[PDB]
C-alpha cells in the first residue's frame, strides 16, 4: 500500500486541551525570537518590508477613481457629484463594509 | 551645489519632495510646486501640486 | 461569462516512471499556498514532458474520519503566509502526491526529493517539515530550495553564478530577493505580506459590496478566473484610472462577466460589470494601502533594498530584474515594472527586466533542472543519516537555497 | 487652469505645530478635509466660522468669503450655497495690455506705476 503505517507523534496536541495542529505562525515567531540571534542574522521577521514613506493616494471606494473628497457622515471617499448621490443611498451594511475593506476606524 | 545656490533654494522655501528647476550657468532656481506623489500629505494644503516631470533630469 | 473549474482528473501511475542510468531518480516537489505541483525529475529528457499533478493546495476529510479528499475535489490548507505549518493535513497532502506519482514497495518513499520552501523559512517550520519527511516518508536524501530562485535558475543562460533582483509574487507573499554571485543576500532581502490570495479576496469583497442583490452568486473560485483572465496591472495607476473616468473609454473596456442564468434578468443574473476593479486588484502588490495595509509595496521596497548597496554594485543586479510567481501572470507586468524602475535608476543608466518564460511553472521546471544537474552531488543534499546529528532545522546552502545559521532547536 | 474650492463651511476644528480639520457643503455634496499648516494659518487668520460661504484659491490659500448661507441667516450679506462639486478645475481667461506687461517689468513693484502714473 503506502510509504508508512506507524506515523510518529511529531508534536501536535495529541491529547492536550489546545488545538490539534502545531503552533500557528505567530507562536512560531514568538518562540523563534527566543533563539541566540546575532544582529546580522536572516530572521524570518526581519524580511518584512518598511512602512510606506509616501502618503498613500486617496482612491474612491465605490468606483476606484481618484478621490478629492471624504464624506463627514459615512467616511467613504469619492470623486464626483453623482458618487455622493450614490454613497448616501447605500445601506449601513456596506458602508461599514467599505471602511473595513481598507481597515479604517470601523469595528 | 555651492552654498549660494543653497541660499537660493532656501529663499525659494524648498523642501524634500518639491519639484525644482535649477540652471547651472545662471544659478537661477525656481520652485514649481510640490511633487504630486505628496498631494495626499494633507487633504487641503495651501500649495500647488505638479506631476513629476515627464522629461530628462 | 465565467467558466467553472475542473476537478477529479485520473493521473494514476505504476510503482513509478523511474528513468534509466544511475539508480536514484528524484521527485521534484513544489509547495505553495495556491498549488502543489510534483513530478519525477525525468533525467536525460531536455524538455520536462509533464510537470505532473497540477492541483490546488486545499484539502478536506469526513467528519467521521472515513475519507480524505486531498486532491482537486468547505476545505483547509496546511500553509500560513506561504510557509507550511501543519502535520495532520500536510501528511494527507504529501500522501496524495506520492500515491499518484507511484510508490515502489516498502515502508518509505523510494528515492531522493527536492522540496520547495519559503524564502526564509522559520527554523521550527523546516524542523517540523524534515521531521515529517524523515519520520513518516523516510526519503534517502532531501534538498530544500526556493520557488523564485529555482525559476531564476531555469531562466539563466548557463550553470553560472549570477546577480539580480528576483521580484517574486506567490499566493500570500511577494518578495524582492537581491542575489550576489548566486548567493541570496538574505541580510537585506525584503517581502510584502500580500499576494494573489489577498488581491482575489479584495476583488471578492469589492463585488460583494457592489452587488448585495446576490452575495451568494459570486465566489472566490470565480474571482480567481477574472483575476487571471481579464485583470491587468496599470502602466501607471493614477493615469490608467484617470482614462477610466470618462464614459466612452469605460463602456469600451468594462467587462460583461455574466453569471449563469436560470426585469432584464440582471437583478439576479448580472453581467457583473468590472471596470476599475480589473485594475485595483492587480495594484494591491504595488500599493497595498488599497487594502489599508501600511506596507511599502513592490516599488518602494525595490528602491529601499537597492539604495543600501554601493552604487557600483547596484548596476549588475538591476541588469537582471527577474519577475516570477503567480501574480506576474498579469498582462502589462513587465511594462509597469520597467516604468517603476526607470523612475528610480540614475538618469542615463541601463536596466533589464526579464519575465520568467512561464510566470509560475518555472519554479518546478527550475527545481527539475536543478535536481537533474545536482543528482549525484554529495554536499548539496541533506542525507537521511545527517538528521540524527543535525536537528532538522539544517540547510546545505546550495545555489537557489537560503542562508544557513549555525543553530540548534530545544525540543521534548 | 485654476483649482478653486467653494462651499458653505459646515464645521471647523483646530488644535496644537498645529493640526485641524474643515468641512464644506454645496447644495449637492459635503466633505471633511484635514488641513495643512498653511491652511491653518489662513482659515484662522481670516476668522472663518461655521455658516460662512467661502471660495478658496487652492494654490495660494486666499479665502474669498461671500457672506453667510441662508440656512444660517438666523443669529453680512446672505447667499445660497454654491452648486455642483466643492473643488472645481476652473478655467480663467485673462487679458493684460502690452503696456501693462512693459510696466510690471520696470520696478520692484512696477504694477503700482500702472495706477500712480510714475511710468
Amino acid at each position: 500500500k503506502d510509504p508508512n503505517f506507524v506515523h510518529s507523534g511529531h508534536g501536535g496536541a495529541v491529547a492536550g486541551k489546545k488545538n490539534r495542529t502545531w503552533k500557528n505562525l505567530k507562536q512560531i515567531l514568538a518562540s523563534e525570537r527566543a533563539l541566540p540571534w546575532q544582529l546580522n542574522d536572516p530572521n524570518y521577521f526581519s524580511i518584512d518590508a518598511p512602512p510606506s514613506f509616501k502618503p498613500a493616494k486617496k482612491y474612491s471606494d465605490v468606483s476606484g477613481l481618484l478621490a478629492n473628497y471624504t464624506d463627514p457622515q459615512s467616511k467613504l471617499r469619492f470623486s464626483t457629484i453623482e458618487e455622493f448621490s450614490y454613497i448616501r443611498r447605500l445601506p449601513s451594511d456596506v458602508v461599514t463594509g467599505y471602511l473595513a475593506l481598507r481597515k479604517a476606524t470601523s469595528i | 551645489l555651492d552654498p549660494s545656490i543653497f541660499e537660493s533654494l532656501q529663499k525659494e522655501r524648498v523642501e524634500a519632495g518639491d519639484v525644482i528647476y535649477i540652471e547651472a550657468n545662471s544659478g537661477a532656481v525656481k520652485r514649481q510646486g510640490r511633487c504630486d506623489t505628496y498631494a495626499t500629505e494633507f487633504d487641503l494644503e495651501a500649495e500647488e501640486y505638479v506631476p513629476l516631470p515627464k522629461g530628462d533630469v | 461569462p465565467f467558466r467553472d473549474a475542473r476537478a477529479a482528473p485520473d493521473p494514476v501511475l505504476e510503482a513509478g516512471p523511474v528513468a534509466h542510468g544511475p539508480l536514484p531518480v528524484p521527485l521534484v516537489l513544489d509547495n505553495g499556498s495556491f498549488q502543489v505541483r510534483a513530478g519525477w525529475a525525468c533525467p536525460g529528457q531536455d524538455p520536462g514532458p509533464e510537470p505532473r499533478l497540477q492541483f490546488r493546495a486545499v484539502c478536506a476529510r469526513g467528519r467521521g474520519g472515513a475519507r480524505g479528499a486531498s486532491g482537486p475535489q468547505m476545505l483547509r490548507s496546511p500553509f500560513d503566509r506561504n510557509v507550511p505549518v501543519n502535520l495532520e493535513l500536510q501528511e494527507l497532502l504529501l500522501d496524495y502526491s506520492f500515491q499518484h506519482l507511484g510508490v515502489s514497495s516498502q515502508g518509505c518513499v523510494d528515492h531522493p526529493i527536492v522540496l520547495t520552501e519559503a524564502v526564509c523559512n522559520p527554523l521550527y517550520s523546516r524542523q517540523m517539515m524534515s521531521e515529517l519527511l524523515f519520520e513518516c516518508y523516510g526519503i534517502p536524501k532531501v534538498a530544500y530550495g526556493i520557488d523564485s530562485l529555482f525559476s531564476f535558475y531555469h531562466n539563466k543562460p548557463k550553470n553560472s553564478m549570477c546577480s539580480g533582483l528576483i521580484i517574486s509574487s506567490g499566493y500570500q507573499c511577494t518578495h524582492v530577493l537581491p542575489i550576489l554571485e548566486g548567493r541570496l543576500d538574505a541580510k537585506n532581502c525584503k517581502r510584502i505580506n500580500l499576494g494573489g490570495s489577498q488581491a482575489a479576496g479584495y476583488l471578492q469583497r469589492l463585488l460583494q459590496l457592489k452587488y448585495p442583490g446576490h452575495l451568494a452568486a459570486i465566489t472566490l473560485s470565480r474571482m480567481e478566473e477574472i483575476l487571471h483572465e481579464h485583470s491587468y496591472i496599470a502602466e501607471d495607476y493614477v493615469e490608467e484610472l484617470h482614462k477610466w473616468r470618462c464614459p466612452d473609454y469605460y463602456e469600451n473596456n468594462v467587462h460583461k462577466m455574466q453569471l449563469p442564468f436560470s426585469v432584464f434578468n440582471l437583478a439576479a443574473y448580472h453581467q457583473l460589470f468590472v471596470g476599475t476593479e480589473r485594475i485595483r486588484a492587480p495594484e494591491i502588490i504595488f500599493q497595498p494601502s488599497l487594502i489599508g495595509e501600511e506596507q511599502a509595496g513592490i516599488a518602494e521596497t525595490l528602491q529601499y533594498i537597492l539604495d543600501r548597496y554601493p552604487k557600483d554594485i547596484q548596476e549588475m543586479l538591476v541588469q537582471n530584474v527577474f519577475l516570477t510567481g503567480g501574480n506576474t501572470m498579469y498582462p502589462g507586468m513587465k511594462a509597469r515594472m520597467e516604468k517603476e524602475l526607470l523612475e528610480m535608476r540614475p538618469f542615463r543608466s541601463s536596466f533589464q527586466v526579464q519575465l520568467a518564460s512561464n510566470p509560475v511553472l518555472d519554479a518546478w521546471y527550475g527545481a527539475r533542472d536543478w535536481a537533474l544537474n545536482h543528482l549525484d552531488d554529495n554536499e548539496v543534499w541533506i542525507t537521511r543519516k545527517e538528521y540524527e546529528e543535525k536537528g532538522g532545522e539544517y540547510l546545505k546552502e546550495h545555489c537557489a537555497s537560503n542562508i544557513y545559521v549555525p543553530i540548534r532547536l530545544p525540543k521534548q | 487652469e485654476t483649482e478653486i474650492i467653494e462651499g458653505e463651511v459646515v464645521e471647523i476644528q483646530i488644535d496644537r505645530s498645529k493640526v485641524g480639520k474643515l468641512t464644506l457643503k454645496t447644495t449637492e455634496m459635503e466633505t471633511i478635509y484635514d488641513l495643512g499648516t498653511k491652511m491653518i494659518e489662513s482659515l484662522t487668520k481670516d476668522k472663518v466660522q461655521a455658516g460662512d460661504v467661502i471660495t478658496i484659491d487652492k494654490a495660494t490659500g486666499k479665502i474669498s468669503k461671500l457672506g453667510r448661507s441662508f440656512t444660517r441667516a438666523r443669529d453680512t450679506k446672505f447667499v445660497q450655497c454654491p452648486d455642483g462639486e466643492l473643488q472645481k478645475r476652473k478655467e480663467v481667461v485673462h487679458t493684460v495690455s502690452l503696456h501693462e506687461i512693459d510696466v510690471i517689468n520696470s520696478r520692484t513693484q512696477g504694477f503700482l506705476a500702472l495706477f500712480s502714473g510714475d511710468t
